[PDB]
């Protein structure tokens, strides 16, 4: 039930019918790998199977040592966060004395456990791989003595399989300075993540949302390498919390609106800058100016509140009446009449100017529409591609109804002679403010030059008195008797 | 403006049932999460039940899941925690708390923005 | 053949001699992996080899389930596309009833086939891996009976090799939400891609270009996880179509041009904003403002028309005459005279201002030139590094001749008192327009201000007659006695 | 030791106590893999072990063939470099005739060697893998005769292990067009890198810094696939040189400072635009406007001078006196009073405007502060989260003392009637200049309107003389009665 | 302005030859790709030959390669499809089509911008 | 402005010791790296010793490490290279060179910005 409306008056279009999924918080889980404490591997063995074990054992030791060294348009209006502040904070606590022992003790009889940390935060802990048990019960009995009890080749292979996850986790961290995103399937398998979500302190709706979109969850998660101590390897996995679900969302697309005068460079342009994703949220509207930070899955849209502004709901009025007195709609101005297209949810906006060839075509018919100069729109029904200049655009083929809202392009309401065309970070009122100032100094200064010629100039400065007669200054003596 | 008022605390016998009420005033539920928390003597305060103001979806920790149920009455603007088959270990002060869904960060005591003053529940026998 | 020209007059430089390779369209292919449908794994066996087979077999099953969950400066002037809209459309058709059977039947007797989809689009289809055949002809004998025929260790290794491709493909998609780019060699091996290109409905020129530059082709391609149904794993690979090849390209480099007065608050600056890649294309010029979106291979430049503007060929004029009347060259203005350098194809532009130390050095000789304030240039012949302030730049060592075109820096042609320095998205005509407007407003206002002292004011209102003498009002009474 | 200062007067905050680590140059090393020259794989074999080798041997040949085909806010003020220009130049030299032979002869009896190129450049060389020796001395007996003297699996496994690295290097290069970053552990293991660093021509302090932060070194490195010729695979690894270490660094955080009038369209705003990292460097200050190009490890900050401006040290004055006469502090102006927060090192700046609900909470207490309109700050001491509108921010919990420097917000010093609100790329002096001009035109125009409203119109145009009395023109004759006699 | 006009259709005996012509008016060739397509009765329409206006590079499907050749005469502004050794299966209506190289998306009927009305060719005993 | 002046060169017998001095004028040391280089007859010029102006940290190639030591005297604005247990193969022209730490690119002859004219040592 996705629909779209194009507003001819402002060269913009709104796509609606979307449902929200906003990351509002963070959950920090602690993932642990139980390690084996294996110094020297004393053996003069030169049996191939034992030989393989010594090379693989070295990869295990190397991985541990390596991990040890490690631990010793309007987007510019957005604030600045610290993405892993919560995860790092939990990791800092884990370095405190006794802390690892709590976790290690907790996961003694289960692989999954809730542990309250010393600062009171209750985190879920997960032992996802027990290399300690495997090496001490499989490998350790054979490497016990110099004389080395040779393992079948099939046992050796099994060690490569179990150890491989450790090598890959270490590999990822080594080239990412201990912080990776998205969280790979080495860090956390699907079953592990799914069970994490199930055991999470969240509502059933959230559990349902996260389990059905684990791939998005991975992209919005961080893995933070934290500590290796007392045969415990632990990294914090920071998972997104989605506290806002199923509120209406809409995406605003905008494109330049210019005049179409014959003389090149005599044209003025205007573009709505407030494009991006919008979601109703708690009586206000969450606005994501950089729509590329949001990911759409069917009709569900995943965003991060870290990338939003919180706006009055009156911001929507810019869609119905851009000159409304209640919200000052943001725009940019220019004289740069270049041609382009914006592909929307259910069609395409075309800004065709100058000598550019701009067309829309169908699969079987070929070119079916040639755009005239100006800002226009076509729906994706019966249209497959759009070409503006040398750029071909394939349109989106999703089902849904479009509405073309007619109206005079508002750029026609401006006098090009007082139009501030070089405003980049502007708005409706600011442009008005400047137009009013240029117009004021032209009314008044021209008002003033008129009626200056209406005033009388100075009389002669020769120490003689003058009176006014017939539009000239005449000597006072003239009208006396010499007296 | 914002207030929370728990009521319904009292002495219950083990295996008995009890209903708590939490009256919200000063804000709208739709935009918030409402939670029930409890603190037993000497112990850290722990979550018991969360609900979404909008969807009504709920969260019960493993310890009370099955025995406790949370509900909301839109007409009365009140959130209820029904407690069934009460055990002496459930003796605690029960707190109502809330957080804006915009700021939602889990059903955890460290993830709440407003707190009631509590109501005492005691499961015992003289 | 690469050459370069520096324009002293506008603090900019053009590198030419490049050949185009523009992605103009998309081709969608369907890549398939034939899967085995294996429920329970019957064996009470506790042999290491069958155990290995059972742990590895579980990895195969897990991958399927995981994949199953999966399918349920002037850049701001650019338009906005839907990069995988065409690929997604083909994937959507594949979900339609009867559709997979069409593909599956088509690839019955060959691994390569053209298949017409229900909407008439003919796509190339590729069965790249048959795991169904492998498990049913290799492992079915050991896994499908109580009494279990329980081989040697070389089979365990062997299963891992065939299964590994499936695991890696699955691995990639899980962390990219079903859409990956560049297309890895797990998605599509080198041989597979080359034969795909060979079987593609394109010209020989295109075939030659794509085959000789597969590493670029991969970066401009998409892999779209599409469907798992009826033992078929299928992903759509969206490949670039290069409809423009071997047209001239040139790269415009620009740097800030400021006045150099001693007083720091007295300088004004201007920078050409139209830097980026330019390619002749169909009587017009394709302009790519974000040059990082283009990849250069020797003298071949790969771009995407999705990242271009289509400009009149008169746009070239900004290079020879920035005040030319046929095209309005784009610029920005400021008073921010900070120092920097732009490393070009064949040299380096240095914008050195204020008290900054700016030099150029040789490998063996050390510092060989100290730059004075202003905008200047050096070719890469005999120059190895440039230092501006605390920033060291290594220059490109590619061969080619440079031409230094002298001319007075145009910022000197402007009167700083009416120069608009807070123009961010501007151009030559707009700046000229405001100066004309600022000049209009001081002429008119000074015309007005001149009319202060010459006109006569009111005389006192004290019921006495006054006459005018020596520029002020005097009592008439004064003169009658 | 980390401290922070918040300046209420300018809605900004400086975090200091940091130490520099700046990449100032590049070192180019040459990493080589010695290859086997194996045409046809002569075998009638249908034995499982030899079969594994042919699929694996094919992976080796394919990789070689594949690699062969391969080789056939104020950031906008920054310059533009060529990141791998030095590496490519060294790679270019390796393509010159005779050049590869120099390297190849050098590395026969040792794995590490210094080689001077024809252009005089002396590079460190590393044989990291010898596949030539392995295939030609081990599997060569089964592969060079039709008649095939078979192979066993423990040898097969060993071969898979050794060959795998070649496949991954090729893989990485295949999807990165022969240039990768960060440099992976397939390209260069941790030990390999460490010994490379130890043998590098740099001082000991630098060796220590790089060794304790090898993970950072990797991210600032490039691997450049260079040449395959005469059974030698060689790629250039371009490593960072840190020529500036242990100089003081500080991070400037800024946020919009606006007036707080009730009417939403009546407010004016100001923001310091010069936010980013600052480091003392060689008597000047290196300024990194895009602080995301720097990576922080505890109190050490790694940056790249390629992403900096070089500024006079007087730039620091904008922190102590933003109206100082010695440096023109950069700002932007607008009327867009939207609410936000900047999470600093040791707290949070909150710009809360209009009707936005802005709060700070503690872990156990919940909401503890509601911010009033304006620009404000809270330290991370006793505060865990901040909420501005629908956005929740977690604060950084690092230890350190904050100082709140009180002062009247300077936005109050501007008269909104002459305030230039559409300046994006502006500064204090530029804004001052325009205000002086607007004030100038109001002095003058009011003087003009005054003097004009002061002037009298023309007297009647009849044969009669007029004098001025009581604000009108009166006949001269009126006042002459009495001159006779 | 832009028009395409095919001619040269007729009845041919098997093994015989026929040349079709497509006259372009209203645009220039250099900037375009020219294609020949055919649609036999009841069957979906399929590509036969493409040529680059600029380079003259050509594309022939496997089915006609060797038998069909496409050429262009810049002086006469016309594109030709020579058909040799005609087979009854080649009986079809042959269409001329073109697309700007800027918008090029392959030699496919859905990737063309302008179409002629066609000319019928029949290969019969 | 910037100048370098080496001194202390002369004829030495094998096993003897010699100290060279390099006087800097026109710049300050603190902002620079100071290196000692040598070029023996017919041979390419090679690094010998670097020091940090700021930290005083030093670098010695393997061939002379232990025998050669570099030090700096801030009061005299001069950098010294002490050479112990000299061998005839050390016969070379010894050059003083420097580079700004901002432009630092290793203790390599292609990585220096200013060069003295040298002083000859013969063993
Ligand atoms: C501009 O002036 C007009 C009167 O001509 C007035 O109606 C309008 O409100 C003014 N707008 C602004 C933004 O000052
Ligand atoms: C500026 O004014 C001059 C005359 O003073 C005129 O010749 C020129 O065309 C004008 N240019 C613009 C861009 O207004
Ligand atoms: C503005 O004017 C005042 C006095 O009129 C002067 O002191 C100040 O320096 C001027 N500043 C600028 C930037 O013109």
């Amino acid at each position: 039930n996705i629909t779209e409306e194009f507003y001819q008056s402002t060269c913009s279009a709104v796509s609606k019918g979307y449902l929200s999924a906003l990351r509002t918080g963070w959950y920090t889980s602690v993932i642990t790998i139980e390690l084996s404490n294996i110094k020297e591997n004393k053996c003069n063995g030169t049996d191939a199977k034992v030989k393989l074990i010594k090379q693989e054992l070295d990869k295990y030791k190397n991985a541990v040592t390596e991990l040890q060294l490690l631990m010793q348009f309007l987007g510019f209006l957005l604030g600045v966060g610290s993405a892993i502040a919560s995860g790092v904070a939990v990791c800092k606590v884990l370095h405190l004395e006794g802390e690892v022992n709590k976790i290690k003790s907790a996961l003694l009889s289960t692989n999954k456990a809730v542990v309250s940390l010393s600062n009171g935060v209750s985190v879920l802990t997960f032992k996802v791989l027990d290399l300690k048990n495997y090496i001490d019960k499989q490998l350790l009995p054979i490497l016990n003595k110099q004389s080395c009890s040779i393992s079948n080749i099939e046992t050796v292979i099994e060690f490569q399989q179990k150890n491989n996850r450790l090598l890959e986790i270490t590999r990822e961290f080594s080239v990412n300075a201990g912080v990776t995103t998205p969280v790979s399937t080495y860090m956390l398998t699907n079953s592990e993540l799914l069970s994490l979500i199930n055991d999470m302190p969240i509502t059933n709706d959230q559990k349902k949302l996260m389990s059905n979109n684990v791939q998005i969850v991975r992209q919005q998660s961080y893995s933070i390498m934290c500590i290796i101590k007392e045969e415990v390897l632990a990294y914090v996995v920071q998972l997104p919390l989605y506290g806002v679900i199923d509120t209406p969302c809409w995406k605003l697309h905008t494109s330049p609106l210019c005049t179409t005068n014959t003389k090149e460079g005599s044209n003025i342009c205007l573009t709505r800058t407030d494009r991006g994703w919008y979601c109703d949220n708690a009586g206000s509207v969450s606005f994501f100016p950089q729509a590329e930070t949001c990911k759409v899955q069917s009709n569900r849209v995943f965003c991060d509140t870290m990338n939003s502004l919180t706006l009055p709901s009156e911001v929507n009025l810019c869609n119905v009446d851009i000159f409304n007195p209640k919200y000052d709609c943001k725009i940019m101005t220019s004289k740069t009449d270049v041609s382009s297209s914006v592909i929307t949810s259910l069609g395409a906006i075309v800004s065709c100017y100058g000598k550019t060839k701009c067309t829309a075509s169908n699969k079987n018919r070929g070119i079916i529409k040639t755009f005239s100069n100006g800002c226009d729109y076509v729906s994706n029904k019966g249209v497959d591609t759009v070409s503006v200049g040398n750029t071909l655009y394939y349109v989106n083929k999703q089902e849904g109804k479009s509405l073309y809202v007619k109206g005079e392009p508002i750029i026609n309401f401006y006098d090009p002679l007082v139009f501030p065309s070089d405003e980049f970070d502007a708005s409706i009122s600011q442009v008005n403010e400047k137009i009013n100032q240029s117009l004021a100094f032209i009314r008044k200064s021209d008002e003033l030059l008129s009626a200056i010629g209406g005033y009388i100039p100075e009389a002669p400065r020769d120490g003689q008195a003058y009176v006014r007669k017939d539009g000239e200054w005449v000597l006072l003596s003239t009208f006396l008797g010499g007296l | 403006q914002v207030q929370l008022q728990e009521s319904g605390g009292g002495l219950v016998q083990p295996g008995g049932s009890l209903r708590l009420s939490c009256a919200a005033s000063g804000f709208t539920l739709d935009y918030y999460y409402i939670g029930w928390f409890r603190q037993a003597p000497g112990k850290e305060r722990e979550a018991v039940s969360c609900i979404s103001g909008s969807s009504g979806s709920t969260y019960y920790p493993d310890s009370v899941k099955g025995r406790f149920t949370i509900s909301r009455d839109n007409a009365k603007n009140t959130v209820y925690l029904q407690m069934n088959s009460l055990k002496p270990e459930d003796t605690a002060v029960y707190y109502c708390a809330t957080i804006r869904s915009s700021s939602w960060g889990g059903c955890v005591h460290y993830g709440m923005d407003y707190w009631g003053k509590g109501t005492q529940v005691t499961v015992s026998s003289h």
